[PDB]
């Protein structure tokens, strides 16, 4: 059976440092752990698997090589991303009073 | 939907019925029998000693040979007499 | 890469989105409208308007250019006249470093052509392969070399580097086979005899001076001393060389390939080398 | 009347090979020929040359309309308006003017009038790539 | 006058039935397939021009070198005067020399 | 346990390997059980959208047959004799009853014959495409690696709902190593589906890789396509055709 749809709205969480040195205790300890390099499978994937678990938020394909460092990591997941389409995008933006958008869709 | 069987190369040795009329001339002969055996090695069905002149084949040969290919000790011959004559 | 990162913020690539090259496709231009209609770009009248203009070369009636021109026996011949690719010893010295022609074993035209320094085309009319001094001074490799012409500063420049060079002859079919061996071997046809040169060719074939494959052992040495001392260089004593058999290997003049014999069959499918027994067989396989 | 045998050996030895082989390791370089492999690690500049597939460097001459001469740097990766200003500079002495150059961002090359092949070649090796 | 004065029947293309979804599918054969077989050798068509191209003059002399023998009497006509028309066109007409 | 994919060919020294994540097609919620690294050469190359609009014309035109063909006024029936003498009728020069300017005359200009568009890029720039083909659809998160297309179950409700669920497009393009391992289930939940077409890595090609929005490939899949699309690189000139013998080609 098809779950409900896994929204793709995320905002990342206030501790999200603190969420992540944990993570990367885990896996992985030295000072300076945002330098820590993600060069090896295993602790990657082990990182981004435990990261996307927890946070409903994965590292696409695209970005998954540009996540060399536990500071790439921190940098994507420290941007939020909003689903919401064009329509709310617009109308949720104080529109004039006197501009008004309707959708047929 | 799912792909046809991707196309591939007939495997083996195709040997055609020379009954069949519409069977072309230069896949009965004896030069296809040689690039089948050359292609396929022991799978092709080929007698082995079928790839070689056959005795008559073997003199028309060998006359071609006497005939238009000198022995080096002939050429040798000719080119002397001809610098003999020359100079 | 940056273009990586705009194609993830661009829409998805499909065949809605495909555009060619901008310049690779010049616009069509047909006899439709204003500037390309009414006489669509063919003049007036006459023959050219009509398409009927004479043939390339008329010139009106007056004897043209192309026949007044008195017949010269420029190109008498020329499809028999024999090619050889030239093979500068800077292009064998460059395939030898990039290992693409292996020097620690026999170099023939067949090593030459699968290491790609050389193309040979026997259909027109190439016979093989002729040395070139051009290099010969910066030439560094020690190589046994089986050619078809050689000049003799590039065979000085061979032997100065303690190598061999031999001038060996084929005939057109000799020499398909040799650069194309794999085809063959494929036609499923035992191995031919290689061919002895014309008698023109003979005498160069036979002198020493040319390292000719026909020519008298005997008298390489007293050419090989001729050459060091003529170029000024010592003559090394290849025999003391590690690889002196393998500078020694020369193929029978009746034969094409360093380890094949004439009459033989190469059965590449599984990998055998069928001989035939007949004595007739033999004896004119190797006559 | 037919006798097999495995002489093989002298039929593997004809066979060619369908990859182009690296080149041998040399004790000193440049070679005879005057090649040289690229140097390793590679140069730390923000665009990177890769050789062709016979392990040359990629700087060709061209010709157009029998009169424009041109010497293409094709196989660029990285920043090729880096790699211009660099051209640019090691250029202008040589010329006494900054030479006219295009950048073909999309296939990665860079196209410079005049012939300066020699001089690209010899200013690429030095830089290592 | 010349207009029709309905609009035409709608016109439903299925864009996902199995031709149009598999088509292309083969089309790298030779080289993700160890080059056995060349793609021209997927063309389906007249055996004359499977796998080769040429002006209307080359694909005539072409199609009665190839099925001449088995082409029906008026049509091997037709061709023989469609090559004979064509080679004075081709060779003896035209703007260029 | 992870299943992490090594490139196996030589990787360039100044570039690394790109990645993806390894999935499965047992769960909805599989989205990743593993790591791969792809060579960049084939997943991270310049993205030539002009040579992709190459091969898709090529693919598209040159197995192209027109069967188009239109009577000249030499094949029109009849349109022997001249229909009235040259002069006194008062009427126009004419021939033949069938010249082009005549009602159910021969037409000019016309498709003549079965015409073929035959024509073959270089195999280099098609090798090329598809690498650029591959490197576009992971840039643009539409390629998805599954260590094996073996499904629950061969429902095709199942194979839509699992596509639905995870976000892929209308159309997926399901690639597995050769025809004859294709897991029975996928083939029959693929089998009834129009917009999930399954091939194997053989017929992989631009056109349907474009065509279909997600391209989804197997581990075995991945390695196969990236020897042979880099064995084009640091390949000699043919000595002749491919199929026959070389030294180290299978
Ligand atoms: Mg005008
Ligand atoms: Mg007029
Ligand atoms: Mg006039
Ligand atoms: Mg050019
Ligand atoms: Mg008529
Ligand atoms: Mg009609």
């Amino acid at each position: 059976v098809c779950p409900p749809l896994r929204s793709r709205a995320y905002t990342p969480p206030e501790d999200l440092q603190s969420r992540l040195e944990s993570y990367v205790k885990e896996v992985f300890l030295p000072s300076n752990w945002q330098d820590i390099s993600l060069e090896d499978s295993r602790l990657k994937f082990n990182l981004l698997a435990h990261l996307a678990d927890d946070l409903g938020h994965v590292v696409p394909n695209s970005r998954l090589h540009q996540m060399c460092r536990v500071r790439d990591v921190l940098d994507f997941y420290n941007v939020p991303i909003q689903d919401r389409s064009k329509f709310d995008e617009l109308s949720a933006s104080n529109l004039p009073p006197n501009l008004k958008i309707t959708w047929s869709y | 939907y799912r792909a046809r069987p991707p196309p591939r190369r007939r495997p083996g040795p195709r040997w055609p019925d020379p009954e069949d009329l519409l069977t072309p001339r230069w896949q009965l002969g004896p030069r296809y029998a040689a690039k089948q055996f050359a292609r396929y090695g022991a799978a092709s069905g080929v007698v082995p000693g079928s790839l070689w002149p056959s005795p008559e084949q073997l003199r028309e040969l060998e006359a071609e040979e006497r005939e238009w290919y000198p022995s080096l000790a002939t050429m040798q011959e000719s080119l002397r007499v001809k610098q003999l004559a020359e100079e | 890469a940056r273009a990586l990162d705009l194609l993830r913020g661009l829409p998805r690539v499909s065949l809605a989105n495909l555009k060619p090259n901008p310049g690779s496709k010049k616009p069509e231009r047909r006899p439709r409208g204003r500037r390309r209609g009414r006489k669509c770009g063919r003049g007036h009248k006459g023959e050219r308007q009509r398409g009927t203009r004479p043939r390339l070369g008329f010139e009106g009636g007056q004897t043209p250019f192309y026949i007044r021109i008195p017949k010269y026996g420029f190109n008498e011949g020329h499809s028999f006249r024999r090619q050889y690719k030239p093979l500068s010893l800077n292009r064998l010295q460059y395939l030898i470093d990039l290992g693409r022609v292996d020097p620690s074993q026999p170099i023939d035209l067949t090593q030459l052509v699968n290491g790609r320094g050389v193309t040979i085309q026997p259909l027109k009319r190439d016979y093989g392969v002729q040395l070139v001094e051009e290099g010969a001074d910066t030439f560094t490799a020690k190589v046994n070399i089986e050619v078809q012409l050689a000049s003799e500063l590039a065979i000085a420049a061979i032997e100065k580097n303690g190598g061999v060079v031999t001038t060996a002859f084929y005939d057109p079919r000799s020499l398909d086979i040799v650069c194309k061996p794999v085809p063959f071997f494929l036609r499923g046809q035992p191995i031919p005899k290689r061919m002895l040169p014309p008698e023109e060719l003979v005498p160069y074939y036979t002198d020493a001076k040319n390292r000719g494959y026909l020519a008298d052992p005997a008298k390489f040495p007293e050419a090989r001393l001729e050459l060091a001392r003529k170029y000024g260089y010592i003559l090394p004593d290849i025999t003391k060389d590690e690889l002196f058999k393998m500078l020694c290997t020369r193929k029978d003049p009746r034969q094409i390939f360093f380890g094949l014999a004439p009459g033989w069959v190469v059965n590449m499918a599984d990998k055998k080398i069928l001989k035939p027994t007949d004595e007739n067989l033999l004896k004119y396989y190797t006559s | 009347f037919v006798e097999s045998v495995d002489e093989y050996q002298f039929v593997e030895r004809l066979l060619p090979a369908t990859r182009i082989p690296d080149p041998p390791k040399h004790e000193h370089y440049p070679t005879p020929s005057g090649w040289q492999p690229p140097r390793d690690p590679p140069p730390n500049l923000p665009y990177f040359v890769r050789r062709s597939r016979m392990h040359n460097i990629p700087v060709y001459k061209d010709i157009t309309h029998g009169n424009r001469q041109m010497t293409v740097i094709r196989k660029v990766e990285g920043d090729i308006w880096a790699l211009q200003k660099d051209v640019e500079d090691f250029l202008s002495p040589l010329l006494g003017k900054t030479p006219v150059t295009q950048v073909n961002e999309v296939t990665g090359t860079l196209r410079i009038k005049g012939y300066f092949d020699q001089e690209l070649k010899a200013w690429l090796l030095e830089k290592g790539f | 006058i010349g207009i029709r004065l309905t609009l035409p029947p709608p016109k439903v293309v299925d864009r996902w039935n199995e031709k149009r979804a598999m088509f292309g599918v083969y089309d790298n054969i030779g080289i993700l397939g160890n080059f056995e077989k060349h793609p021209k050798e997927l063309i389906r068509g007249p055996i004359w021009l499977r796998g080769w191209k040429g002006n209307e003059l080359q694909r005539c002399i072409r199609k009665r070198k190839m099925v001449g023998s088995r082409m029906f009497a008026d049509d091997l006509h037709n061709l023989n005067k469609r090559i004979r028309y064509l080679y004075k066109h081709f060779n003896r007409h035209g703007k260029f020399r | 346990e992870p299943v992490l994919r090594k490139v196996e060919l030589p990787v360039p020294t100044h570039r690394r390997p790109v990645q993806a994540w390894v999935e499965s097609l047992r769960g909805f919620e599989q989205e990743r059980v593993g790591l791969a690294d792809l060579h960049p050469d084939v997943f991270a190359t310049a993205p030539r959208l002009d040579i992709l609009h190459q091969v898709a014309m090529w693919q598209k035109n040159f197995k192209r047959i027109s069967y188009a063909k239109t009577k000249t006024r030499a094949e029109v029936r009849g349109g022997g004799r001249k229909p009235w003498p040259q002069k006194g009728t008062g009427r126009a020069r004419h021939g033949s009853i069938r010249s082009p300017l005549w009602r159910g005359g021969g037409v000019a200009h016309g498709p003549r014959g079965p015409t073929s568009y035959y024509y073959m890029l270089p195999m280099k720039v098609r090798a090329l495409g598809l690498k650029v083909a591959l490197t576009v659809k992971l840039a643009q998160d539409d390629l998805h690696i599954m260590d094996s297309l073996e499904l629950p179950t061969g429902d095709p409700q199942y194979l839509t709902e699992l596509a639905h669920y995870r976000r892929w497009g209308d159309s997926v393009l399901l690639v597995d190593l050769t025809h004859e391992e294709m897991p029975q289930s996928i083939v029959e939940a693929t089998s009834r589906l129009k917009t999930f077409n399954l091939i194997p890595a053989v017929g992989l090609n631009v056109h349907s890789m474009l065509k279909h929005q997600t391209l989804v490939l197997t581990l075995p899949t991945v390695a196969f396509l990236e020897d042979k699309l880099l064995w084009q690189d640091s390949r000699y000139r043919p000595l002749y055709p491919f199929s026959l013998p070389y030294s180290d080609f299978p």
